[PDB]
RNA sequence: GCGGGGUUGAGCAGCCUGGUAGCUCGUCGGGCUCAUAACCCGAAGAUCGUCGGUUCAAAUCCGGCCCCCGCAACCA
RNA sequence: AAAUG
RNA sequence: UACCCGCAGAAGAAGCACCGGCUAACUCCGUGCCAGCAGCCGCGGUAAUACGGAGGGUGCAAGCGUUAAUCGGAAUUACUG
């Protein structure tokens, strides 16, 4: 168990919130197979 | 320097006397060198069968 | 019967489920160990030893004792239900019945007792809600939480109050603040405090992606704001003496400068701004009072920022549970409960969760 | 010590000779838009700091108390 | 006339 | 000592890396953007030949991999060019 080393330096008013606002707890957009995003140059084996 | 630390899990904490290699982890900004498991105070990986002389693992003896 | 019948097939369960939080068989030994050492004569001669073990004893052998009972009193309630059913006498049913109702009430104080061991856990609370880094869907999630947790409350029996709400200017709230008022409110709430994870295919999307967002919960307890006790005499050190420049005789000779000294902090507050000592005092011991409250203030700062940054170091460990809407799974992080009916959890069936976490300590 | 103030959530009016709660923003409900902003329509919302007094009647007049803002707090 | 995603 | 002769008995003697493409070698199970991998490009968000194990295979072999270092490929300082 290591230590996650956050970007906030130092948190005063609340940890958890400040977590959120990290990139730790980023917004994870999937990668479309098929619509928009989905264009792929080149096969997983291609 | 920062060096990345390889394999499913580590022994490693402050005060830890290790060996670095170079080789760089891309994804990781900043990170120029690994540790090598199996040299000084890092250990090597717990129950690897591939890939073993990587991760300091000896050869499972039966 | 039938109802009775159900009711102890319950009654053990739960037992047991209270058993395996407890760690039951290590809370034994513990008990006989510490007895053993307490039968030892040697053990008395050190006074804070001897004191301390005795403590730790007592509410061992209650829980152990407790355990013991439940198991008993289930068995012997089956053994009369028998006697109520086929040979139909009803005094001896009523008894057993009894007796159940005895036992069950025995064992929800020892749950009770486990869950809420807290200081505060009886307190009212304020549940505050921080939708996450996404943008529209993030605080979508968010207002989904609070939602839910609005559904809970009520439920429960609490009274529910939007203290303050910040809304998204396209869709959901971006952060509220809610007050929960009610019996034990804080010690139900406590377990919810965490990062909660949404995984769902967003509709604010226009390529309709998988997103995962995140959320905040915090339940912090309704403290009681203590009053701010005034100073006394003898804890400050009041010097007297003339002043810097000014001019005349008068001024010369006379000690209107005041310097208020507190003796065990060793903060000092001057005044020479009126010709008068009285005033200058006045003004100066205002000014000591204002210090010694900022000292207050900056204490209470200091031990929260620690707080904070322990809170910091579990990390990732902060994401208690994982509500994925794609797949259909609800799954609390750190108790390992899962259930399908992703639904019925956001329409606020958190029981089944938040009991868990409190029997776990966590 | 001498003045000025406390009025919908914010900033301002009225108090000017007692009896009429107005302006701009904000809030709420509709609309327009793929949606949000802007824009359009329609609503709501005030024990007038507090406590007493004078009155038929008080935001308004008088006093007390709490808070704010100026000023003045000197000749040695 | 017409800002943004 | 090298070297030669005799003795016994398969006897005392095989690992290391790799298998998405580049690059020779593919499947099942476990996990589910985590854990991890990675030289580049990238893989992993519940059917992963890319993670980890297994079976099968490929390449080297008393070595085999990793790191460092130099030239090469780089006509990417071009005298040749
Ligand atoms: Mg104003
Ligand atoms: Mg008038
Ligand atoms: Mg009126
Ligand atoms: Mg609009
Ligand atoms: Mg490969
Ligand atoms: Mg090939
Ligand atoms: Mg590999
Ligand atoms: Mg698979
Ligand atoms: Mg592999
Ligand atoms: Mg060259």
């Amino acid at each position: 168990m290591s230590r996650y080393q956050h970007t906030k330096g130092q948190i005063k008013d609340n940890a958890i919130e400040a977590l959120l606002h990290d990139p730790l707890f980023r917004q994870r957009v999937e990668k479309n197979k098929k619509g928009k995003g989905s264009y792929m140059r080149k096969g997983k084996h291609g | 320097v920062t060096s990345y630390i390889g394999g499913e899990g580590h022994n490693l904490q402050e005060h830890s006397v290790i060996l670095i290699r170079g080789g760089r982890v891309k994804d990781l900004p900043g990170v120029r060198y690994h540790t090598v498991r199996g040299a000084l105070d890092c250990s090597g990986v717990k129950d690897r069968k591939q890939a073993r002389s990587k991760y300091g693992v000896k050869r499972p003896k039966a | 019967i039938n109802p009775v019948n159900n009711r102890i097939q319950d009654l053990t369960e739960r037992s047991d489920v209270l058993r395996g939080y407890l760690d039951y068989d290590a809370k034994k030994e513990r008990l006989e160990e510490v007895n053993a050492e307490l039968e030892q004569p040697d053990v008395w001669n050190e006074p804070e030893r001897a004191q301390a073990l005795g403590k730790e004893r007592s509410s061992l052998e209650a829980v152990v004792d407790t355990l013991d009972q439940m198991k008993q009193g289930l068995e012997d309630v089956s053994g009369l239900l028998e006697l109520a059913v086929e040979a139909d006498d009803e005094e001896t049913f009523n008894e057993a019945v009894a007796e159940l109702d005895a036992l069950e009430e025995k064992l929800a104080q020892l749950e009770f007792r486990r869950m809420f061991s807290g200081e505060y856990d009886s307190a009212d609370c304020y549940l505050d809600i921080q939708a996450g880094s996404g943008g529209t869907e993030a605080q979508d999630w968010a207002s989904m939480l609070e939602r839910m947790y609005l559904r809970w409350a009520e439920s429960r029996g609490f009274k529910t109050e939007i203290i303050e709400e910040s809304e998204g200017e396209v869709a959901g709230i971006k952060s509220v603040t809610i007050k929960i008022s009610g019996d034990y409110a804080y010690g139900w709430l406590r377990t919810e405090t965490g990062v909660h994870r949404l995984v769902r295919k967003s509709p604010f999307d226009s390529g309709g992606r998988r997103h995962t967002s995140f959320s905040s919960a915090f339940v912090y307890p309704e403290v009681d704001d203590d009053i701010d006790i005034e100073i006394n005499p003898a804890d400050l050190r009041i010097d007297v003496y003339r002043t810097s420049g000014a001019g005349g005789q008068h001024v010369n000779r006379t000690e209107s400068a005041v310097r208020i000294t507190h003796i065990p902090t060793g903060i000092v507050t001057q005044c020479q701004n009126d010709r008068s000592q009285h005033k200058n005092k006045d003004q100066a011991m205002k000014q000591m009072k204002a210090k010694l409250y900022e000292l207050e203030m900056q204490k209470k700062n200091a031990e929260k920022q620690a707080m904070e940054d322990n809170k910091s170091d579990i990390g990732w460990g902060s994401q208690i549970r994982s509500y994925v809407l794609d797949d259909s799974r609800i799954k609390d992080l750190r108790t390992g409960v899962e259930t399908r009916n992703t639904q019925a959890v956001l329409d606020g069936s958190l029981d089944q969760f938040i009991e868990a976490s409190l029997k776990a300590g966590l």
